[PDB]
RNA sequence: CUGACUGCGAGGCCUGCAAGCCGAGCAGGGGCGAAAGCCGGGCCUAGUGAACCGGUGGUCCCGUGUGGAAGGGCCAUCGA
RNA sequence: GAAAUUGAACUGGCCGUGAAGAUGCGGCCUACCCGUGGCAGGACGAAAAGACCCCGUGGAGCUUUACUGCAGCCUGGUGU
RNA sequence: GCGGUAGGGGAGCGUUCCCGAUGCCGAUGAAGGCCGACCCGCGAGGGCGGCUGGAGGUAAGGGAAGUGCGAAUGCCGGCA
RNA sequence: AAGCUGUUGGGAAGCAGCGCCAGAGAGGGUGAAAGCCCCGUAGGCGAAAGGUGGGGGGAUAGGUGAGGGUACCCGAGUACCCCGUGGUUCGUGGAGCCAUGGGGGAAUCUGGGCGGACCACCGCCUAAGGCUAAGUACUCCGGGUGACCGAUAGCGCACCAGUACCGUGAGGGAAAGGUGAAAAGAACCCCGGGAGGGGAGUGAAAUAGAGCCUGAAACCGUGGGCUUACAAGCAGUCACGGCCCCGCAAGGGGUUGUGGCGUGCCUAUUGAAGCAUGAGCCGGCGACUCACGGUCGUGGGCGAGCUUAAGCCGUUGAGGC
RNA sequence: GCGGGGGGAACCUGGGGAACUGAAACAUCUCAGUACCCAGAGGAGAGGAAAGAGAAAUCGACUCCCUGAGUAGCGGCGAGC
């Protein structure tokens, strides 16, 4: 009994060629480009899933530091401040009061204060 | 019942390793990865390095032949009295290759230990001890001749 | 297609009743000159293997 | 097992049989496989660099000739040249043990009469070799098409009466085999046919 | 005076293999000593070579229809 | 209306870095998008699975007081 | 407890072919093709929906291999 | 051998209804899926002529007996031995037997070879003349059948192939199958020198228009949505934003502006992003098999036993001896 | 007057007769009387009525298959046969 390749080649080709669409030149029109280029591409979106934490992070921090410093202290004295006061209040993200309701922020800039010394 | 599931009961499985993959036995392909990997290797069962083999030991095994090589002479096939004394009458070379112990080996000679049966036994020759043990329970004739 | 014996093995090496292998201990032969008695005794008997052992079992088998 | 109807001209009466009560479905699995494997016959042929019709010559020097690198013109990396393990003439068949085709035989009679499907007869009204006596004697013995039929007898007529219908499918007695008990829902033989069959094993 | 013995060898050292090395003790028969005992070569570590092949002596063996003989095996020793 | 060539290209300089000889890494500097006509410094530019060198218990040609053979010639006996 | 090359082990996916087939599916449209942001599986993959196409296809459960390609300055063809 | 009606469709063999044959429910064709439409199938029947024909029947050629006595005959440069070799499992080995190029060279049954040097004994056989079917091998040819191929496969060749073409020559050696049920192969009009098209017409379909079924990928174009001319890039990724689009909703698809990060794939390597190797791009072919014999494991049958090989019987996917 | 001549896919017999390769070099050996050249044969060919086998006072022309048997043996007693 034989068997041809058939179908089977074209299939998984036409499969990984779905994603390539999107990209530049032979890279989205030829297989072989594409599966690099997809490869590459996977990698980059496993580290950047993790790249995003410490790119937030960081963000938040310093619009924290900030706004902190439009009243007088600093991150590092905020956080040494809120975190003495028991605080262990707002994952540094849900700091964005220093956008929205800004006098919350300010109670609490006053809570840390007089909790840290 | 029909053939759907006469199915093997589950363990004969004919997965022979197909090692032509990207996963499995991938690239080198079953275990190789080096080299003098290819048409075959050169033996090794008794072969190689190409220093002196085991080959060092020696034929004591002496005559070992001639050119005309073997020497017919009449083979003795023994045989223990307990597989004999499965059964009991009078035995005879005969009922010995019928039982299945024997084989046309022809030359019969019972002997060993066991327990004897107080049958009668023709033969081509009596071990000792079996014909002792056998003198403690009944009779027993030599040999035809040849 | 069917596996020719070795003669050369045979000739030189019997298989156990159980499963091991015996040969002669060799140097006795070429090397005497003077050797002591304690030397012609005890090189007079056959010993064991160990993993060539294994091997030389293939090298029969229809034996 | 054992309490089979025996059908006959005077009335239903019953017989009995050793056949063994357990029923190893592995066993029949290897019989059926050894009988397929055997009424298989190997055929599909190929042809190797060497069973081509080519030529043998170095089709160019290799060297600097700029090119690859190649032989003649046999080789399996050429196309149309010659197949690299393609199949070859072969024989499937093997020798199942006696006494495992024996059990599985009984076994699967066994497995039919356990059912209740068996049926013992001797009552042939069907007579002449013709499809239609065969149907009325069929429709008297409760037979209807309703399940698939295996027929086992050294009748020769009623071989060929029964031998075009499809729900049903001739066989000597010394052709009784496991493959053809299982392929029919339901077993209808001789009592020669039984006898024999008894005489294989019983 | 000739234990530079014959028939062995429990148990180890070293070691991939093979090989090398130490050895109490048992039986036979002897050496020296009154005896206790010591002796299976030399204070010890190098002084050497698997196997195949052949020479010589020896012996419970095999020896092609049977009896011999040729030849072979085993034990001893020899040809780097 | 061709050709060798061609992994893909959105293809800059310096200084360093690194398999030490980077358009692709880091740092700094420079640079509007596309072409035409010219030069030949770089892309260790193209070309030939290095002709130098080494390796393979590879091949071939040649040599001789390397080995073993063969032709050819010399030679004793014998048949004619 | 779970980085992982050589390597060993376990569990699966798909292709062709046979039993299951005097069967079942198919003009109210088979195989193949194109499309998808939908469903299921960790994944190979299976399923559904629209379009094309026009005569074949093959369950559950088992069986057998010319059985899965991205590279060999691979082979054939097509086209830059 | 045994079929009509209704129905859907371009077309029925599909669908529905009742019915029929079967020693035929293999298969092929018929506009689509037919036991009953055609060709066949099961089962039967047939030769004036040619071939074959011990299977049977006849005929001929031919062959068939015991004891006594006689010394006539019984295969020649042969036996046998030696020299040089071949054959056999036998490579000189204790090397026989058979075969013979060279040399010596008999006997005719009280003879002669041989049973592994040679000898004795015990046995087998008649050399140096010739003939013979069957059982066995093969496949140019015919037929059957495939858990064999389906146009890069399968014979190199499904087709005007050992051709085209290459080579002085021996030789080398290809590609290339597909309208549709039916040609009904598109009249006539129109543009055009034609080629080629646009109507019209045939057809179920012309996206079946003639190297014409299905029409994949590279590659080349046209229109559209998004986007770019102060910007440094293995071309991606994560984030937010704008424009565009499907949707009540929330959401989702496409694109890319700014910002963060980011040294292609395989191979060979102590080590690669390497200025080490291989690939222009796409599609198809392409590489761990089978046979016998082992070895462990493994699912079963049997068990001091287990199993048959060639073959014969059976059948034509039936097994048994 | 009778016969011969040339051809035939493979098979068959006979007369000649290699090397790569194997031995992990290589010369005895191996591949092997295989490839091939030549002659001849016929639907087959060869072989065939014992101056035989070889241990049983046994078999009773030849060919082919299974087993004997990878035994007996052969062998730089190596490869291997
Ligand atoms: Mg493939
Ligand atoms: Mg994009
Ligand atoms: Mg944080
Ligand atoms: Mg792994
Ligand atoms: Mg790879
Ligand atoms: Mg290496
Ligand atoms: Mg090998
Ligand atoms: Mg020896
Ligand atoms: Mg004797
Ligand atoms: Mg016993
Ligand atoms: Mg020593
Ligand atoms: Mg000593
Ligand atoms: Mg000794
Ligand atoms: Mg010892
Ligand atoms: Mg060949
Ligand atoms: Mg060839
Ligand atoms: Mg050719
Ligand atoms: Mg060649
Ligand atoms: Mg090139
Ligand atoms: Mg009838
Ligand atoms: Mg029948
Ligand atoms: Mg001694
Ligand atoms: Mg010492
Ligand atoms: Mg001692
Ligand atoms: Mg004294
Ligand atoms: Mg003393
Ligand atoms: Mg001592
Ligand atoms: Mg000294
Ligand atoms: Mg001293
Ligand atoms: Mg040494
Ligand atoms: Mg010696
Ligand atoms: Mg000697
Ligand atoms: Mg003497
Ligand atoms: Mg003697
Ligand atoms: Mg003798
Ligand atoms: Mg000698
Ligand atoms: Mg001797
Ligand atoms: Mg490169
Ligand atoms: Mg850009
Ligand atoms: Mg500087
Ligand atoms: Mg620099
Ligand atoms: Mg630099
Ligand atoms: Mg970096
Ligand atoms: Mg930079
Ligand atoms: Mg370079
Ligand atoms: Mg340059
Ligand atoms: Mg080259
Ligand atoms: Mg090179
Ligand atoms: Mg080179
Ligand atoms: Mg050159
Ligand atoms: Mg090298
Ligand atoms: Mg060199
Ligand atoms: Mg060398
Ligand atoms: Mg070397
Ligand atoms: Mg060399
Ligand atoms: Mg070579
Ligand atoms: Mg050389
Ligand atoms: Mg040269
Ligand atoms: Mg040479
Ligand atoms: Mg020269
Ligand atoms: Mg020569
Ligand atoms: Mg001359
Ligand atoms: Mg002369
Ligand atoms: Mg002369
Ligand atoms: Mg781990
Ligand atoms: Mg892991
Ligand atoms: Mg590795
Ligand atoms: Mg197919
Ligand atoms: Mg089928
Ligand atoms: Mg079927
Ligand atoms: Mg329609
Ligand atoms: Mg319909
Ligand atoms: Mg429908
Ligand atoms: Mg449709
Ligand atoms: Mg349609
Ligand atoms: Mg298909
Ligand atoms: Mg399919
Ligand atoms: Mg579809
Ligand atoms: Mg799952
Ligand atoms: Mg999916
Ligand atoms: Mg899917
Ligand atoms: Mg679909
Ligand atoms: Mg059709
Ligand atoms: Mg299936
Ligand atoms: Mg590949
Ligand atoms: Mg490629
Ligand atoms: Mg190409
Ligand atoms: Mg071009
Ligand atoms: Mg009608
Ligand atoms: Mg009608
Ligand atoms: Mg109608
Ligand atoms: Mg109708
Ligand atoms: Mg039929
Ligand atoms: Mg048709
Ligand atoms: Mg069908
Ligand atoms: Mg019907
Ligand atoms: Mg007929
Ligand atoms: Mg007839
Ligand atoms: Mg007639
Ligand atoms: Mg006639
Ligand atoms: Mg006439
Ligand atoms: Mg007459
Ligand atoms: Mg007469
Ligand atoms: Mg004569
Ligand atoms: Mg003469
Ligand atoms: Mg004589
Ligand atoms: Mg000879
Ligand atoms: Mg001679
Ligand atoms: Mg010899
Ligand atoms: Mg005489
Ligand atoms: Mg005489
Ligand atoms: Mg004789
Ligand atoms: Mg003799
Ligand atoms: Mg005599
Ligand atoms: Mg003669
Ligand atoms: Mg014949
Ligand atoms: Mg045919
Ligand atoms: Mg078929
Ligand atoms: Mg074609
Ligand atoms: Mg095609
Ligand atoms: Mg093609
Ligand atoms: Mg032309
Ligand atoms: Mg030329
Ligand atoms: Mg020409
Ligand atoms: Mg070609
Ligand atoms: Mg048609
Ligand atoms: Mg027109
Ligand atoms: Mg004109
Ligand atoms: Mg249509
Ligand atoms: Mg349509
Ligand atoms: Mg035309
Ligand atoms: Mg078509
Ligand atoms: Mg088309
Ligand atoms: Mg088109
Ligand atoms: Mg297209
Ligand atoms: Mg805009
Ligand atoms: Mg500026
Ligand atoms: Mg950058
Ligand atoms: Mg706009
Ligand atoms: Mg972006
Ligand atoms: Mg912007
Ligand atoms: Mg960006
Ligand atoms: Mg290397
Ligand atoms: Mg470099
Ligand atoms: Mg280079
Ligand atoms: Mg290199
Ligand atoms: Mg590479
Ligand atoms: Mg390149
Ligand atoms: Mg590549
Ligand atoms: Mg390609
Ligand atoms: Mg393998
Ligand atoms: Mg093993
Ligand atoms: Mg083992
Ligand atoms: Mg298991
Ligand atoms: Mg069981
Ligand atoms: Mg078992
Ligand atoms: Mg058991
Ligand atoms: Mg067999
Ligand atoms: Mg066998
Ligand atoms: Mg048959
Ligand atoms: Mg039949
Ligand atoms: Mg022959
Ligand atoms: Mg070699
Ligand atoms: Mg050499
Ligand atoms: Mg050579
Ligand atoms: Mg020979
Ligand atoms: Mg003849
Ligand atoms: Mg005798
Ligand atoms: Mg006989
Ligand atoms: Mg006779
Ligand atoms: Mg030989």
């Amino acid at each position: 009994p034989r068997a041809k390749t058939g179908v089977v080649r074209r299939r998984k080709h036409k499969k990984i060629l779905k994603l390539a669409k999107g990209y530049w030149g032979l890279r989205s029109k030829s297989f072989r480009k594409a599966r690099e280029t997809l490869f590459a591409a996977g990698n980059y979106a496993y580290a950047h899933r993790k790249r995003r934490k410490r790119d937030f992070r960081r963000l938040w921090i310093v619009r924290i530091n900030a706004a902190c410093r439009q009243h007088g202290l600093n991150y590092s004295t905020f956080i040494h401040g809120l975190k003495k006061a028991g605080i262990e209040v707002d994952r540094k993200n849900l700091a964005d009061l220093a956008v929205r309701e800004p006098q919350v922020f300010a109670e609490l800039v006053e809570r840390a204060k007089a909790a840290q010394g | 019942d029909l053939r759907p599931n006469p199915g093997a009961n589950k363990r004969r499985k004919r997965v022979g390793r197909g090692p032509g993959s990207g996963h499995g036995k991938t690239a080198t392909r079953g275990h190789k990865g080096q080299k003098s990997r290819s048409g075959g290797l050169k033996d090794p069962r008794r072969f190689e390095g190409g220093r002196s083999t085991t080959l060092m030991r020696l034929p004591k095994r002496g005559m070992q032949g001639q050119v005309p090589g073997e020497i017919k002479r009449p083979r003795y096939q023994g045989v223990n009295l307990k597989d004999l004394a499965r059964f009991e009458g009078e035995v005879t070379p005969e009922l010995l290759v019928r039982a299945g112990l024997l084989k046309k080996g022809y030359r019969l000679k019972i002997l060993g230990e066991g327990e004897a049966k107080p049958l009668k036994v023709v033969a081509h020759a009596f071990s000792k001890s079996a014909l002792e043990k056998l003198k403690a329970a009944g009779g027993e004739p030599v040999l035809l001749e040849a | 297609p069917k596996m020719k014996t070795h003669k050369g093995a045979k000739k030189r090496v019997k298989i156990t009743a159980s499963g091991k292998v015996v040969a002669m201990k060799t140097g006795k032969r070429h090397l005497n000159w003077q050797k002591s008695g304690k030397e012609i005794r005890q090189k007079g008997r056959k010993f064991v293997l160990a993993k060539p052992e294994a091997e030389r079992i293939k090298l029969l088998l229809p034996y | 097992m054992y309490q089979i109807p025996v059908l006959s001209p005077s009335g239903r009466r019953e017989l009995a049989a050793d056949l063994p009560a357990e029923i190893n479905p592995h066993l029949l699995w290897e019989v059926v496989r050894w009988q397929l494997a055997k009424r298989r016959r190997g055929t599909a042929s190929t042809k190797t660099r060497g069973e081509v019709a080519y030529s043998g010559r170095k089709i160019w020097p290799q060297k600097h000739t700029g090119r690859a690198r190649h032989g003649d013109i046999g080789a399996p990396i050429f196309v149309g040249g010659g197949v690299v393990f393609g199949p070859k003439p072969r024989d499937y068949s093997y020798t199942l043990p006696k006494k495992v085709r024996k059990k599985g035989l009984a076994m699967a009679v066994a497995d039919r009469a356990r059912e209740g499907k068996l049926l013992l007869v001797e009552a042939f009204a069907g007579v002449n070799g013709k499809t239609k006596e065969f149907l009325a004697w069929a429709k008297e013995a409760g037979l209807d098409g309703s399940e698939s039929v295996l027929l086992v007898t050294g009748n020769e007529l009623v071989r060929r009466a029964a031998r075009n219908l499809p729900w049903v499918v001739t066989l000597a007695p010394e052709g009784l085999n496991v493959y053809d008990i299982v392929r029919t829902e339901r077993l209808v033989m001789d009592l020669d046919a039984w006898e024999v069959f008894q005489n294989r094993i019983g």
